[PDB]
Order: structure tokens, then C-alpha cells, then sequence
RNA sequence: AGCAAUGAGUAGGAAGACGUGGGGAUUGUGACGAAGCGUUCGGCGUAAGCCUGCGUGGAACAGUCUCUAGUGCAGAUCUUG
RNA sequence: CAAACUUUAAAUGGGUAAGAUCCAGUGGUUACUUCAUUGAACUGCUGGGAUUAAUAUGACUCCAAGUGGGCCAUUUUUG
RNA sequence: AGGAGUGUUCCUGUUUCCGAGCUCGGUUUCUGUGAUGCUGGCUAUCGGUUCCAACCGACGUCUUGAAACACGGACCAAGGAGUCUAACAUAUGUGCGAGUACGGGUUUUACUCCUGUAUGCGCAAUGAAAGUGAAGUAGGGAGAUUUUGCUUUGCCAUUCUUCGCACCUACGACCGACCACGAUCUCUGAGAGAGGUUUGAGUUGGAGCAUAUCUGUUAGG
RNA sequence: AGUGCCUGAAAUUGCUGAAAAGGAAGCGAUUGGGACCUUGAUUCCAAGAAGUGCCGCCGGUUUGCCAUCUAUCCCUUUGCCUUCUCUCUCUCACCAGGUUUAGGCUUUGUCUUGAUGUAUUUCCGGUUCAUCUUUUUGGAGAGGUCAGCAUCAGCU
């Protein structure tokens, strides 16, 4: 009999366990939540999160935009939780050493020819148990096709959300809304 | 183990009119009528089942005896609670023979392990 | 029930031949054998002879 | 497992034989997650329609 | 090769777990308790073993074994060791030390299996 | 924990583990008793510093008697000093409630039936006290029922926001690394600063999870009507005789 | 998957999930798009703007192919065809040729930048950026048709 | 047609 | 494992379990008596349910991990008997 | 005497403010503004300041259900 | 409060009395954290399954409202109601990643295995169309680094200047459309340069594709 | 199993036994009553029989602690050579050159062979002995259940 808001007894909004059935992930966890429970350091405390990330948010960062974010700070390793590609674009792959969950096949034999180390999560922990001169990245979340669609719902004054539309060009969701000729622009 | 016992309930909880009719038979179902007195709860009729009533972590599943049973099939199957004996008393199944029962049973006596059904099939 | 039910599963190859990897890798190491036989008599795993 | 050790190939008449071979790389690879799912989805394959 | 890995394949299905109720237990020889934990068990971890009364009529006391960081792993005819011991308090002294030789953190469950072994013919 | 190497079987990985267990207990070994050095001086100056309140608190009260004497052998009147600290009790229950008094009651942390909490006073606090004052019963405390709520009834609140746990007030150590940065090492120098009302009211009053207090001993009169009117109710704030009812609900 | 679905442990409940009010009836508010000019109005603005009404001059028996036109950018090129790259990069004399027709592309538009290693490029069409960024990289440009 | 989906087809 | 606070609920949402017919793998029971059926011999679980003595019965059935569905009834002026 | 008059005019309610997203000093940018380095807004640097009333207290994005017959009570109130 | 043990060495309590200036230190017996102590009845009671008595309680659905003088329901068994296909969408698991996934060749023959050439969707948008077709900055920020406060080799600072990911907020540049210019050329055109209270589902060193399941929308009995 | 004959549920019906009933009965919670079902532990020390048959000691057989010597795994390229594969690498029609595989060779720094035999299994004849099991005869030892009084710790 008490005056309280839910009684809470209030819950967690983010996920508290990992979902994969993946073996070498969840040993991957087990590692690095004795390594953030016992070694104090934020580092180990953010990479246990973001090792139990869904895929959208374990995007894959390119080659080209690595070099980019790594590039005043050469010496220091560069920590990834997801996946690693190639650019196609990049025509000189500049060395680095990356840590990273997986490197798609291009982008291993890109690296490991020009010079540079190509590390699992668990070999970083043999080197760097506290996350010493390590760079955290992470590749932008909120980039794509679906994401485009989120927001003010197209049809609302000053909105930059795509709408669901099965086919492109005119005839499709291009009149009556869209132009003032067609009753108001919108 | 033998832990005190204590039991909140020792009432079955008989579902709501099994006495009434005879189509309706005594396994529980949630009234979830929307006139139903016995989920609104009116005093003077059938109890619900709430987790309130749940025995205790330390005894749950706990023989009279102070054991808990582990059924068992065949003879090679008991070796299994031969050093949980003192915690495990073993119920011989329901299909066994006259044969297999007096392996098994004389096999038990061999290992120190209790056996609950004995004179079981003479 | 309608003959048109959607009976077959296309599974991409890449996964396919992934999983033949792994369960081959499971054909050595009798942890994963004597679990899943009877690895006794048996002198070696992967039991190879000779053509 | 993390090695490739020389593998004893045997007779058919004989329990032991002096022909070995390397083990070949597949034995090394990393998942019963996976084998699951495929097999699941690969053994409808069969499935006459009724 | 790893303990944890070969664990997360078979820590839930494999031919020997045996449930009823809560309970579940573990058939394979290279297993003190016959409980399913990584510790425990056979299968999964490196140098397992086992206090078995030795199957010849049940007479004596066997120590399974394997060969120590792993040696033999791949050849399970020649893995797999044995060493005889007659049922007595005395030979629990040569016991208790070829345990800990092997494991020392499973010495006090040896201790408690080998006390009850004893006790054990057909 | 030192662990037995066992001198009838040796291992390498495990000569580590015995090794750092030295270091370990004998860093133990030493703190322990370096922190017991510490804490035995602390409760020393705990002791002596007990004995100038029960000091304060007899000869504040002979001080304010020869005040009100001497004043009155002139021809005038002592007007006494207002009480700085009040003790609110809640009346009655949750339902049916405004959505403003149903705010205020939370503000003083006053969530259910027969819940204690001091509460300070100011020209803001009274007017907060306006608003509820039917779901409530309030009034001056007194030393000996400060005394007997912190001892008999006294938690205090320990944790993060988010969670607190709500502890028994059994021994100082509690009090002494929460509100240490103030002053305030033992349970006592609570209740001078309760009772006093001190600069750091707000810290140690926040400290105490509110008060939970079972139902009088011999009961209400009405909850419907004021103490006030000659019906003899409940509900408005008594200026003293709020300690008369709290001393039956412990 | 039936075990999975809501169907399974909604079982048991009379309503069933559609509630005992409104009910399950077989079709409230019309068949497919019906009533999106009257009643169903409110969604169509918002969610799909400009659905009614008629804009562009028709094109009779439009034919894709007449214009078909694949476009690389500048800034890819290179993985167009990686050893000529480390000859192209030597010598200060001839060029590796880029005939972006062989991978199957018509027009190159000079979105990213490039290496500036002397090079020909030979495309159906170019933009107007395009042609500004392979002149500075000291390439030519030439035209198929 | 209720909620933002494509207008079916 | 420990500590604290909390516990009403139709429509509705989510989570973990119980049960049924088949498929794959594995561990078994059975003409010295399987399935089913009956029962104040009984037991376990908050509960869905599970285990089991005795009687009848006369030929096949079950446990575990997975896959799959024509998978759970008191009602429909429901249907057939 | 006044629901469709008012000099005057409560209680109860409503708005905004109570500093780290701040204050001052000084230089620069500008097609704006000024008669004018006069202003204006934005910026670089250099000081001053850690919770600057009370009380309590951790504070987006996506997907979707049901619902769109309501009724009653204290005070206000229309036929 | 209860399977054993040893025993107070430390610790709090009470106490013998010795000294230093009510307070602290040293010392002796006693009791706690380390307490269950003594004793009896029955070996059938205790307990359990059934039926019965007694005191107190206790009158499916639509609806604001049902025990209703609202409707359905005599009894029992068995049968009986969100399924399958397609088009999308979010979410989540798995694979590969600027890519990604009708035939033929094998075969013990509806499985499996391999494979050439295309196409799909994606990698660029924008105009009705002719067509044309892409330079970052600031603020807050995860984390690392350099340094200042507290039980100590660990604890939390905002103490520092160093780099600041994602993402949000503010503003740019570039591309298409519309509007309004244009030095100079090989003048049906090109184009230095410079715009605009306009506009796009644009852009800013690419994330998608295939597959599995749930939930939703729609078509079909 | 006796001819609509395998098993043979419920509704319903007859008898027998057992209760209950003053204008319904059922039901919840709590006891009681009547039928009916159900219980010198665990051990410990001697002697005797019935089991069992370890090590030891031989013949045969199979593992190999530890000290040594050494292989390829792997990368480190070297001297290559052969067969593959990819490639807008070259006069180009063919050979050659890089890329990916395999193989036969190479320089170079914790999953095993061959010798030494801590130890160990299986196999019969033994050579009999340990061991522990059940049991029957004494000796020392009693759990279970329900109570009574006592002392404390909490709340009252």
C-alpha cells in the first residue's frame, strides 16, 4: 500500500544478456566480463556492451574511413566492435593496426600487404588488458535505407523522410501533395 | 538431506463447477469468464493458484522419506546414483519385468542405494 | 491443405559449405564423437587407410 | 584445434601401417549453431508434397 | 583441444544425459559425481577421470585416466588409462595421492567417492 | 584464503597462486590492523564530544527556564524561539487523493499510513504544509522521541540513484563513511543535528529512509475533524502533543 | 513454426486477441485501397503524399535500352583494371588505358578523386566534372561510340 | 490499410 | 550466492513452462505381459501436468535434444452417436 | 435591480525567471546598420565562478495491440 | 537456536587493581561473536487417502450495469474455429560483404555436389521532358592520454590539454529542377566568375544482398 | 474371446455394502469422527560359513612418468624445379613472368617418432592370499516422533 510510480520494481531498457547461440561470441563475452568486472578500466566496460550489440548496430566500418579516423594517431591500435570491408576507391591501403570482430577476405589481404596487423579481440587482450593508447570506433548507425524512412512521416511540413512507394520515377506519389499545381504543396 | 517440511497448501486446487458437471473435469483452468466470481475473487469459493503458494528452494520436490526420487530403467541406469545415494531414492519403472526387476533390485543392494518400490512384483 | 505449401528451403552455399567444414572438423577429436559410438578398439581419429 | 599433426594411415589385413599423411586443413576449422540450422532447413529437401 | 569450446557444443544434448525432473545426470566413465557440469565431466574437459568399481564382478576399485597434457588425445585405445586398487581405507592413501597428481581441485569429492566405493560384488 | 599445497604429492601454475597469497594476507594482516588504530582513536573522540550534548541539551534547558524568569520579574514576556524542525505523520491512506496534495505527500517523503520524516521549516515548507494538512498529523518533536525513533526505527539509505537498500542503523560505520565529509561519525551526531537543526540538516535528514511506525497503541479519535475543534480530531499539526501519540507508535 | 506463433498461447482466452468489444468482423473499412479518397483520407496525407492525380506528358511503348546508361564514377576507375597500377605508377611514359565500356559502364561522372598518375579514359559519355578532374591527373579523354 | 506500409498491389 | 524494495487487475502486449500426432539423432522398456482402461495403495509440482502399487488387458510403447503440425473445449437454438 | 450594464474588484487557478547551455574584459570577421570601429549578430583569447531559493529525485528512436456506446459522486452550472 | 570439534590467541562486554593526566594504557578470573541444556511417553501414536458432521462463509455472453422476471445451456462421449500462398515493412538470428543469390555437368537418381553466360536488388541522384549528374566547420559527447583530491599498490574526480568515434543540434559547400546574371572563346554551343525569403525521397570517402522466424498491412473461402 | 463375438470409457440402469436427509443440493476455509492405508536407524569390534578372487610370483601382451636425441605443425625466407590456377604481364597467335593450390626439396629459430624402463592393462595355468560384501552369534553403541521444564536472541 505505498504511493508509487509502477511500484518499481523498474526495468532496463537495453538488452541485458547476449541473444546469439554463436559459441565463439559468447566466449567472447565471458572473457571480456571478467576483463570489465575485474579490471576497473571503462574500456573493457564499453566493448562487453557493445559485443552484445544486434547487427545494425555492428555495422561495418570501411577501409578508407579507418585510415581517416586513424590518421594523426598512426602508432595506436584500432579497436572495432564489427565487421571490416574494403574500399574499392582506396587505391593505396594505408598499414594501421586494426582489432576488429571480422575482416571480409579483401580488406585481410589488403592490410596484411601493406604492412599491417590484422588482430582478433582476443589477441587484444594479451596486449592490452586495460585498453592502453587504444582508439574506440564504431561505424555510423543511423545510415540506412530503412532509416531514411524514420521520422516526421512524409507528408508533414518541412519532413526530409522518404515515403514507402513500390516504384521510382512519375506516377508514383509525384501530384497531389507534391506540387501546388496539384492542390498543395506540403 | 530430511529438512524440516512445510507445505502451505496440502489442497488440491479442483477447477471451478468440477463438482457440478461431469463434462467438466477436475484439472485446473483459470476461470477467465468476465462475470466469473472466482478470478474476481469473491470470499467463500475456489482459491486460485498464485506463486505465493511455491514450497521451499531447499525442499521442492522433497520425498516423505527426506529423499527425491529418480526413476530408472535398466540396471546400468543405477550405478548413476551411487554417490548420491544418501541424497536419491530410486523408483523402478512401470513397465519392468519380473526378470529385470530382481537384476535391479538385487543390483541396488549391491551399491547401499534405496529402492522406493520393493515387493514390487512377487 | 493445399498442394502449393512451400515445402523446400534454399540455404545460400556459402553456408552450406561452412557447415560441412565444421561438421567434418567434428569427425576428428573424440570428445565430439564418443558424445554424440563406440571409440574403444578404435586406434586413431580420423580413422584414414589405405587405397 | 590449433595444429596439423601427421596422421597414421593403416592397412585393410592390419592394425598399424608405415604410410602417414599430413592432416589437411579442414580439421583446423572453427560450430554446432550453424550445422543446426542448415541441416534443419536441408533435410525439408526431401519432402514429397501431400 | 578447448575445455569451454567442446562444452558449448554438447552441454546440453549428447547420448548421455539422463533427466527426471529437475534432475540430470551423466552415464560416461571419466566422471566423478555423474553430474553434467564442465568440471565433472568426460567428454568436454582435458584430463578428466574416473573412480569406477572395476567390472569383474565388481571386486575392486578402478582409476580411469588420460595421459597427462593431453598426449595421446586423438588415439582413445591408447589415451585411456587404468590402474586397479583393492577396496580399503589403506589404498585410499596411494589414491588420494594419484588424484592430485593428475587434478588437485577434485581431491575432496575423490575422497568422498572413495569412502563410499568401499562399501560397494556381483 | 591460503591454499594446502599438499607436502605427500608438485605443480608449477599453482607456486604462483601460494605466492601471491603472502602478499595478499600480509597487506590484509597490516590494514586491518592499521584501520583498527584509526577507528579506536575516532570513537575516543566519538566519546568525549557525546558528553558536551548531554551537557548542551540540560543547560539550553535550565538557560531557556532563567530567560523566561527574568523577563517576567520585569513586567514583559519571553516570547520563546520557533521550532526549526517539524515531525509529520501521514493519516490517511492512498486513494482518493488531489493531484496536488497527492505531489506534496512525495515531496515529503510521506508514500503510506503511519510513516514518519523531519521536515524543516521555512516560510516555503509551511506553505507545502497548507495544501495536505487533512492527510496529516505534525508537530514539534522533543529529544527523548528523536532518540527513540533513531534507535528503535532508524534505516538509512545507501546506494547510487537508481537503487538505495535501506540498512538497519546498527553500529557507526554506516553513518561515519556517508556523512563524514560533515562531520557526523556517530548515530548521536545525528540527533544533535536533528534536534539543533544544524547547517547540514538537508545531508543527514536525506540520509534516514522515512520512518515506519505501526499503528497507536490506543488509537485515533476521528481522522475527519482537525485536533483542533471540540470533537477532539486528528488531522493539523499540535504543537507539542504530536509527541504524546508518536511515543505509542513505537 | 506454428509452436512459435501467438495463436498457441493465446489459445485458451475467449476473445482470442481481438478483443470482446469491437470483435473480429470479416471486413470493417472496406476491401484493398477502398476509401482512400473519403474515409481512409487522413492516412493518405502523411505516409503517401502525392498518390492522386496525373503530372508528366505519356510515353507511348517506352523502350528501356534507348536510354540505358550504367555510370562509374572518377573515384573508382583504378578497380576497373592492380598490376598495371604499379606499372602506370613507374616509368613517366605511356598510360594504362581505361575502356570503361569492357566492365560495362557508358558514362563516368567525377564524383571522387584520383591518383594522379598519367591515364586514358575512353567512355561513351562524360560529365562536365569528370573531364576537369582526369585533365588534372594529367589524363586524356577519349570518346566510343 | 492502416499505419505507414506500402499501398498493396 | 547475498542484500533491499516491491506483489490487485478486464481489453490488450511480452516472458518461461505443461501436454498431443508425426520426422531426424540418441538412450532404452516389452508375451516372466506393451498400449489403453479402472481404482479410498499412494507420492511430487504454485499450476498446466508428471511418477507409481493393485486389477483388467493381450502387442506393441517410452525418456532426452532437435524439426514439423489437421496440436489442448463446457458453451456456438454447434455436428454425429 | 441586471446572463447579453459597469467606476472598482477578491479567493482558487495560468505565464515567465531563479547561472557550467553563465557573467564580464578585449581583438577580429561583415554586401547589414550608422554621420562615424557607431552598432548588430557570430566568433578567437584572457580573467571571475562548481550546483548561485525550499523540498524531492537518475533523465530519445523504432514496431505494434486494445479502445473510439461510458456511467457515478462532492463543489460549479445550462434547459 | 541443534553433523562434529578444539578455545578463547584477536575482538566487544562485564571484573580483580596497578600506574599516567571523569580520560587512556597494562594485568587476573568470568561470559558472548564460537550457547543448545537436561528429561520423559510411543516403537503404536504422529501422519495420509476417502466419506460424513459441526461453527462461519458462499445467489457462458452483450452491457455503464446480470443471481436476474435479458439470451444459450437435460446428460455423456467423440468431432469442432486466426490456417495456407503471394506483395511489402520493422525487429531479431546466420552467411558473405561493394558486392550479393531458368539451365547445364555429375549421381546410389525428387536428396547431394560442381559450374558457364545473363538478370535481380545494391553501388547516384534529379527533372514533365530534351537532358544534365555530387569543403567541411562549430557545440555537446563514448573512449584514450596528461595531471589534481581520498584507507595504502585502488577509489572518483571533470583538474588539465591532447585527440574526440557514434549520434543529436546549428550552419555551410557541391549535384539536379526552377528563377536571375555572363569576362572570354574553336559563337546553332562552350564558359572564367558570381548569385537567389525558391525546390529534391540529393550529397558529404559507400551497406547492401541472400536466408530463417515472429509481428503488422493488403489480396484471396 | 460364445457368433454385431479384440480391448470395452462415460452418460444411464439394477442389486449389495456404507453413510446423510424438518420447504433443494453442491461448494470455500477449519477442525473433529468413522472406515481404510502406512513406519537397538546409521554403524563399530571379535569369531564362523557363503561369496569375491586385487597386487605378489611365472609365461604371453600392451601402454611409457622422467632425463635425452629428433620430425612438421607454424612463419622465415632462401635455392629452386614440377603440375595446377588466376591475371587487361610481356613481341603476343606462342612461350615466359607474377597470383592461388598441391607435391618433391630447402637455409634458419603446450596433439611425436626411435632408444632408457617410474609405472600399467589384458590373458590363461596358477601360487594362494589380501580385500570388502551380505549374512548368524556375542560385545559396545539409538535413531525417529511428540511433548515438558530451563537458558538466551528478536518482536510484543
Amino acid at each position: 500500500g505505498i504511493d508509487l510510480e509502477r511500484n518499481g520494481r523498474k526495468k532496463k531498457g537495453g538488452r541485458r544478456t547476449v541473444k546469439s547461440q554463436n559459441p565463439y561470441l559468447r566466449l567472447l563475452v565471458k572473457l571480456y566480463q571478467f576483463l570489465a568486472r575485474r579490471t576497473n578500466s571503462r574500456f573493457n566496460a564499453v566493448v562487453l556492451k557493445r559485443l552484445m550489440n544486434p547487427k545494425r548496430l555492428k555495422a561495418p566500418m570501411s577501409l578508407s574511413k579507418l585510415a581517416r579516423h586513424m590518421k594523426g594517431k598512426e602508432d595506436h591500435i584500432a579497436v572495432l566492435v564489427g565487421s571490416v570491408t574494403d574500399d574499392i576507391r582506396m587505391v593505396h591501403a594505408p598499414k594501421l593496426t586494426v582489432c576488429a570482430l571480422r575482416f571480409s577476405e579483401t580488406a585481410r589481404r589488403r592490410l596484411e600487404k601493406a604492412g599491417g596487423e590484422c588482430l582478433t579481440f582476443d589477441q587484444l587482450a594479451l596486449r592490452r588488458p586495460k585498453g592502453s593508447k587504444c582508439v574506440l570506433l564504431r561505424a555510423a548507425t543511423k545510415s540506412r535505407e530503412a532509416d531514411k524512412h524514420f521520422g516526421a512521416a512524409p507528408g508533414t511540413p518541412g519532413s526530409k523522410a522518404r515515403p514507402y512507394v513500390r516504384s521510382t520515377g512519375r506516377k508514383f506519389e509525384k501530384a497531389r501533395g507534391r506540387r501546388k499545381s496539384r492542390g498543395y504543396k506540403n | 538431506v530430511k529438512r524440516s517440511i512445510v507445505k502451505k497448501r496440502v489442497k488440491s486446487f479442483p477447477r471451478f463447477q468440477s463438482d457440478r458437471y461431469k463434462r467438466v473435469k477436475s484439472s485446473w483452468r483459470k476461470p477467465k469468464g468476465i462475470d466469473c466470481r472466482v478470478r474476481r475473487k469473491f470470499k467463500g469459493t475456489n482459491t486460485m493458484p498464485n506463486i505465493g503458494y511455491g514450497s521451499n528452494k531447499k525442499t521442492r520436490h522433497m520425498l516423505p522419506n527426506g529423499f527425491f526420487k529418480f526413476l530408472v530403467s535398466s540396471p546400468k541406469d543405477i550405478e548413476l546414483l551411487l554417490m548420491h545415494n544418501t541424497k536419491f531414492a530410486a523408483e523402478i519403472a512401470h513397465n519392468i519385468s519380473s526378470r529385470k526387476r530382481r537384476e535391479i533390485l538385487e543390483r541396488a543392494d549391491q551399491l547401499n542405494v534405496l529402492v522406493l518400490n520393493r515387493s514390487a512384483r512377487l | 491443405n493445399k498442394t502449393w505449401r512451400r515445402w523446400h528451403r534454399k540455404v545460400n552455399v556459402t553456408q552450406k559449405r561452412h557447415a560441412v567444414a565444421s561438421a567434418v572438423a567434428a569427425t576428428g577429436l573424440p570428445a565430439l564423437v564418443m558424445a554424440r559410438h563406440r571409440i574403444d578398439e578404435v586406434p586413431e581419429l580420423p580413422l584414414v587407410v589405405s587405397e | 584445434a590449433t595444429a596439423r599433426p601427421l596422421v597414421s594411415v593403416y592397412k585393410p589385413e592390419d592394425g598399424t601401417a608405415s604410410g602417414t599423411s599430413l592432416m589437411p586443413s579442414v580439421f583446423l576449422s572453427p560450430r554446432p549453431d550453424l550445422v543446426r540450422f542448415v541441416h534443419t532447413n536441408m533435410a525439408k529437401n526431401r519432402r514429397q508434397p501431400y | 583441444v578447448s575445455s569451454e569450446l567442446l562444452w558449448q557444443c554438447v552441454r546440453r544434448n549428447h547420448c548421455f544425459i539422463r533427466k527426471f525432473n529437475g534432475i540430470t545426470l551423466s552415464a560416461e566413465r571419466m566422471n566423478l559425481t555423474n553430474k553434467n557440469t564442465l568440471k565433472y565431466s568426460g567428454i568436454a574437459h582435458k584430463q578428466p577421470l574416473g573412480l569406477n568399481r572395476h567390472g569383474a564382478n565388481n571386486g575392486c576399485i578402478a582409476l580411469v585416466t588420460v595421459q597427462k597434457c593431453s598426449r595421446a588425445m586423438r588415439k582413445p585405445t591408447r589415451a585411456v588409462q587404468v590402474r586397479k586398487f583393492k577396496k580399503s581405507k589403506k589404498e585410499m592413501s596411494k589414491v588420494m595421492k594419484a588424484v592430485a597428481e593428475r587434478r588437485p581441485d577434485l581431491l575432496k569429492v575423490a575422497n568422498k567417492k572413495m569412502k563410499k566405493l568401499i562399501r560397494t560384488n556381483s | 584464503k591460503l591454499l594446502r599445497p599438499m607436502e605427500g604429492v608438485v605443480p608449477e601454475r599453482t607456486k604462483t597462486k601460494i605466492a601471491r597469497d603472502v602478499k595478499l594476507l600480509n597487506k590484509m594482516k597490516q590494514a586491518k590492523e592499521a584501520h583498527a588504530k584509526k577507528v579506536h582513536a575516532q570513537r575516543h573522540a566519538l566519546k568525549m564530544r557525546t558528553y558536551k550534548y548531554v551537557s548542551e541539551y540540560r543547560k539550553e534547558r535550565e538557560n531557556l527556564i532563567k530567560l523566561k524568569r527574568e523577563a517576567k520579574a520585569k513586567g514583559g514576556f519571553y516570547k520563546e524561539p520557533e521550532a526549526k524542525v517539524i515531525l509529520a505523520t501521514r493519516i490517511k491512506g492512498i486513494n482518493k487523493l488531489a493531484p496536488k496534495p497527492k505531489m506534496i505527500l512525495r515531496l515529503f517523503r510521506l508514500r503510506q499510513l503511519h510513516n514518519a520524516v523531519f521536515i524543516k521549516v521555512n516560510k516555503a515548507t509551511i506553505e507545502m504544509l497548507k495544501a495536505v494538512q487533512p492527510f496529516i498529523t505534525y508537530g514539534y518533536p522533543t529529544l527523548k522521541t528523536i532518540r527513540q525513533l533513531i534507535y528503535k526505527r532508524g534505516y538509512a539509505k545507501v546506494g547510487k540513484p537508481g537503487a538505495h537498500s535501506r540498512i538497519r542503523l546498527q553500529a557507526n560505520d554506516i553513518v561515519s563513511q556517508h556523512l563524514g565529509k560533515y562531520g557526523i561519525h556517530g548515530v548521536e551526531d545525528l540527533v544533535h543535528e536533528i534536534y539543533t537543526c544544524g547547517p547540514y540538516f538537508k545531508q543527514a535528514n536525506n540520509f534516514l529512509w522515512p520512518f515506519k511506525l505501526n499503528s497507536p497503541r490506543k488509537g485515533f479519535t476521528s481522522k475527519r475533524h482537525g485536533y483542533n475543534e471540540p470533537r477532539k480530531g486528528d488531522w493539523g499539526n499540535r504543537e507539542e502533543m504530536i509527541n504524546e501519540l508518536v511515543q505509542r507508535m513505537i | 513454426t506454428t509452436r512459435l506463433r501467438k495463436t498457441r498461447k493465446r489459445r485458451g482466452h475467449v476473445s482470442a486477441g481481438y478483443g470482446r468489444v469491437g470483435k473480429h468482423r470479416k471486413h470493417p473499412g472496406g476491401r484493398g485501397k477502398a476509401g482512400g479518397m473519403h474515409h481512409m483520407r487522413i492516412n493518405y496525407d502523411k505516409y503517401h503524399p502525392g498518390y492522386f492525380g496525373k503530372v508528366g506528358m505519356r510515353h507511348y511503348h517506352l523502350l528501356k535500352n534507348q536510354y540505358t546508361c550504367p555510370t562509374v564514377n572518377v573515384d573508382k576507375l583504378w578497380s576497373l583494371v592492380p598490376a598495371t597500377l604499379e606499372k602506370a605508377e613507374q616509368s613517366k611514359d605511356k598510360a594504362a588505358v581505361i575502356d570503361v565500356t569492357k566492365s560495362g559502364y557508358f558514362k563516368v561522372l567525377g564524383k571522387g578523386d584520383l591518383p594522379k598518375i598519367p591515364v586514358i579514359v575512353k567512355a561513351r559519355f562524360f560529365s562536365k566534372i569528370a573531364e576537369k578532374k582526369i585533365k588534372a591527373a594529367g589524363g586524356a579523354c577519349v570518346l566510343t561510340g | 490499410v492502416s499505419k505507414n506500409n506500402v499501398l498493396p498491389n
